[PDB]
């Protein structure tokens, strides 16, 4: 069985709001980084994230140098944001046919939004979803470069991405990977 | 390789500090809205919210 987006099958609060943002693929050589990246809507209930999700594409239909991004609301899903100058990315490549992305990005969000990855003292402030020709990517973005909570975050993350070698999860600080998991 | 039976799914943490609002992967896959809820006997809130969504131009999805 697998977990799908859409309804092919007491409102409950989030922990924060979240805002989802895109990233759109260029059409020219002008558009910059601050053309492109956008936000979309916010929500702060699981009813909310649910209609949604269910109502923007899926991630096997978007365009490549295409981005996702889901951060708490108040943090732009940028290097320069004050949440996250202090912080990286663990960022995982999904190398291949990568035919399972759209349920890889679906557990994602879910751990992401139910707090069940993150520390309780939060680490992190959010996650992208990058369309790249190389392979797609997942990553979490996170507040610190604190090595234990970022090693506990890493731990957890490969069982949201089913991944069962090592090697495959790299951690970048937002200044070639620091930790390797 | 994932699969709904893994058993991250099940998982969350407890006796948290700092958040109330925790949940499990299977929690939230539990309130996926039925197709009823996601159509025809959709909350009128949630109604203006999908309405408010970007138009598929957005997106730009045919940019490759
Ligand atoms: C996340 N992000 C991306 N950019 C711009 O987007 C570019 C790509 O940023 P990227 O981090 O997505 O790199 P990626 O390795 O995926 O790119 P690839 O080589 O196409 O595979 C960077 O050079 C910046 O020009 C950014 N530019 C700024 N200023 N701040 C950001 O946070 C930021």
């Amino acid at each position: 069985p697998h977990m799908t987006v859409l309804s092919d099958s007491v409102k409950h609060p989030l922990n924060t709001a979240w805002t989802l943002w895109y990233t759109k693929p260029a059409v020219d050589k002008s558009e910059s980084w601050s053309d492109l990246l956008r936000p979309v809507t916010s929500f702060q209930t699981v009813e909310e994230f649910w209609a949604i999700i269910q109502n923007i594409p899926e991630p096997h239909e978007l365009p490549l140098k295409s981005d996702y991004h889901v951060f708490r609301n108040d943090v732009r899903p940028e290097w320069e944001d004050e949440a996250n100058a202090k912080g990286g990315k663990w960022s995982f490549q999904l190398r291949g046919a990568g035919a399972d992305i759209d349920e890889l990005w679906l557990r994602t969000l879910l751990a992401v939004i139910g707090e069940t990855i993150d520390e309780d003292d939060s680490q992190i402030n959010g996650v992208v979803l990058s369309i790249r020709k190389g392979g797609n990517k997942f990553a979490l973005w996170t507040a610190s470069e604190d090595k234990e909570p970022l090693l506990r975050i890493g731990g957890k993350f490969k069982q949201v991405l089913a991944l069962t070698d090592d090697g495959h999860l790299e951690f970048f600080p937002h200044s070639q990977p620091s930790i390797t998991l | 390789g994932p699969h709904m039976t893994d058993p991250i799914t099940n998982y969350k943490p407890m006796d948290l500090q700092y958040k109330t609002y925790a949940y499990s992967m299977n929690e939230l896959y539990h309130l996926k809205p039925s197709l009823a809820s996601a159509s025809y006997e959709e909350d009128p809130l949630i109604s203006e919210l999908v309405r408010s969504l970007p138009k598929r131009k957005f997106w730009r999805l045919r940019m490759g």
